[PDB]
RNA sequence: CCUCCUAAAGAGUAACGGAGGAGCACGAAGGUUGGCUAAUCCUGGUCGGACAUCAGGAGGUUAGUGCAAUGGCAUAAGCCA
RNA sequence: ACGACCAGGGCUACACACGUGCUACAAUGGCGCAUACAAAGAGAAGCGACCUCGCGAGAGCAAGCGGACCUCAUAAAGUGCGUCGUAGUCCGGAUUGGAGUCUGCAACUCGACUCCAUGAAGUCGGAAUCGCUAGUAAUCGUGGAUCAGAAUGCCACGGUG
């Protein structure tokens, strides 16, 4: 975990992008890579695709999930079963 | 000998016999012990009414027993909820903290299953 | 008999004034309530049912009826007239004593209590429930016992509708939800 | 009731940990020592506190401040 | 040897006609006095589940009869003491 | 393009089978207080005393020192007193929840460490099978390399024996 005297995580081209889409008001998912990003309080409402490795997959962003980093919604592996 | 809505043995020291307590370890009895004024070695029979009625109160301070039992559930349920990683682990049956599941995850997944 | 006295005066009142009844006689009253332990594990020893029956007998101060099978089922492996759960029935000022330590003692008493369901009522007025521990009344040793046990509780009552019932149990400060 | 066949029920203090005096009738037989009661647990004041489901935004805010 | 049908509304009535049972049981499962009323379903209820035990309602003998079938049976011939 | 650059993922998956280890199953022990005796090493984008703060991991301040000088660095088993009294326990620590620290652009996948809680299995292990003849086996700690960080591995060092 994240050292509490250095703040929490976010990539600067995230935040801005964050920050646009707050600005207008737009519902369109936005695809990012930034997995390692902690969760805002101002990133609530929106969709962000974020990428598994293989594709983007939408999270719909929600009030329990803030504390929470990007990677976490957007599992990597498939696994279904042995048999 | 009922503490936090348990029984407690009385044979027993009572920094080990508070232990019984789902919610307190060894420090936290410890802790338990300093705000009565109790000395540790001391048995749970032999102690005065009043005495166990402080201990009580000391204990009421913690989140104990069924209330930290029902938020243990709560976060594990939340998690759940969420479809993050964790809580994907957790619905699965199988280690959480980045274990390795090739081989030694038996506390989790139980004893071994056999191939139909 | 405490909180009878109280049933004769207050709770009666509250009653006439919550439902607008025109007669006294139309109020709710609580007619029994009925302990039963239901124990299958008697079937393959005799001295558990008597144990269980003692328990019962410590808890309410009348000595329990010894139940029998209605009818024979394979499924419990039982057959017809097999001793196989004891019951009590308290009437009166016994029962209203019960009723007294069952809720300003036994309830308190419960592990991890968070209420009682309001949603138990069988639609016409009888509210039932169930205890997990004999522990929880102060009647039993916990030194004492060698099996857990528990047993069901049925507060059985005049009222017609379950929520002229749930107001009564309301009226007698009873926990629920 | 039958004479013989019923266990023994007389009247007992029980005593607690609130100061309430509770003069009840028993098949315990010695004077009893009760830890809660019915005007003292915690339905009232604990089961508000006890659940304590919270939220995550005002804890982000409480401890990195931005 | 018993029950039903064949059997034609008294009785009886045949076929290598159609269906089923008996070769017992019980010192209480007999006598009497006193009391009681079933199947099944729904709802609620610790373990307890389609199905034990406890409530309450619907239900109305659809149950029961020591055993085949028929005729009976609440005045119970059914179930307790 | 079977060449080159980049971001993200994977090499850490998990019905299962095998190998090599560590920790145990306790009392020749656990826990608590006190207290004794090493060797061999490393250290400048490094080792970092003292003092202050932090339950603690650590943080702040900041000497020293390319070092028989200073630092890592308190050896531990042991010894003495006390406690537990054969229990799935004051054994055992897995697992999980919460709170954190540090390294690093960055610890979701996927780090280590700390604190509080939680307390699985396991009561000496079937057929079978391995090592070791002396300062050896067994057991106890310590250091180093690789390294921003990340050993129950490896290579070394001494203690008891
Ligand atoms: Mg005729
Ligand atoms: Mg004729
Ligand atoms: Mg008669
Ligand atoms: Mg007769
Ligand atoms: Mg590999
Ligand atoms: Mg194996
Ligand atoms: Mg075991
Ligand atoms: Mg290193
Ligand atoms: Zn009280």
């Amino acid at each position: 975990p994240r050292s509490l005297k250095k703040g929490p995580f976010i990539d600067l081209h995230l935040l801005k992008k964050v920050e646009k889409a707050v600005e207008s008001g737009d519902k369109k998912p936005l695809r990012t890579w930034s997995r390692r990003s902690t969760i805002f309080p101002n990133m609530i409402g929106l969709t962000i695709a974020v990428h598994n490795g293989r594709q983007h997959v939408p999270v719909f962003v929600t009030d329990e999930m803030v504390g929470h980093k990007l990677g976490e919604f957007a599992p990597t592996r498939t696994y279904r079963g042995h048999a | 000998a009922r503490i936090a809505g348990i029984n407690i043995p009385d044979h027993k020291h009572a920094v080990i016999a508070l232990t019984s307590i789902y919610g307190v370890g060894k420090t936290r009895s410890k802790a338990i012990l300093a705000a009565a004024g109790i000395a540790e070695d001391v048995k749970i029979s032999e102690l005065s009414e009043g005495q166990i009625d402080t201990l009580r109160d000391e204990v009421a301070k913690f989140v104990v027993e069924g209330d930290l039992r029902r938020e243990i559930s709560m976060s594990i349920k939340r998690l759940m909820d969420l479809g993050c990683y964790r809580g994907l682990r957790h619905r699965r049956g199988l280690p959480v903290r980045g274990q390795r599941t090739k081989t030694n995850a038996r506390t989790r997944k139980g004893p071994r299953k056999p191939i139909k | 008999a405490k909180l009878h006295d109280y049933y004769k005066d207050e709770v009666v009142k509250k009653l006439m004034t919550e439902f607008n009844y025109n007669s006294v006689m139309q109020v709710p009253r609580v007619e029994k309530i009925t302990l039963n332990m239901g124990v299958g594990e008697a079937i393959a020893d005799k001295k558990l049912l008597d144990n269980a029956a003692a328990d019962l007998a410590a808890i309410s101060g009348q000595k329990p009826l010894i139940t029998k099978a209605r009818k024979s089922v394979a499924g419990f492996k039982i057959r017809q007239g097999y001793p196989i759960g004891c019951k009590v029935t308290l009437r009166g000022e016994r029962m209203w004593e019960f009723f007294e330590r069952l809720i300003t003692i036994a309830v308190p008493r419960i592990r991890d209590f968070r209420g009682l369901s309001a949603k138990s009522f069988d639609g016409r007025g009888n509210y039932s429930m169930g205890v997990r521990e004999q522990i929880i009344f102060p009647e039993i040793d916990y030194d004492k016992v060698d099996r857990v046990r528990g047993l069901d509780i049925t507060i059985t009552t005049t009222a017609k509708s379950d929520e002229e019932g749930r107001a009564l149990l309301a009226a007698f400060d009873f926990p629920f939800r | 009731m039958k004479k013989d066949i019923h266990p023994k029920y007389e009247e007992i203090t029980a005593s607690c940990s609130c100061g309430n005096v509770m003069k009840i009738r028993s098949t315990v037989g010695h004077d009893l020592n009760l830890d809660v009661c019915s005007k003292c647990h915690p339905f009232f004041t604990g089961k508000q506190r006890d659940v304590a489901t919270g939220g995550r935004v005002d804890r982000f805010n409480k401890r990195f401040n931005i």
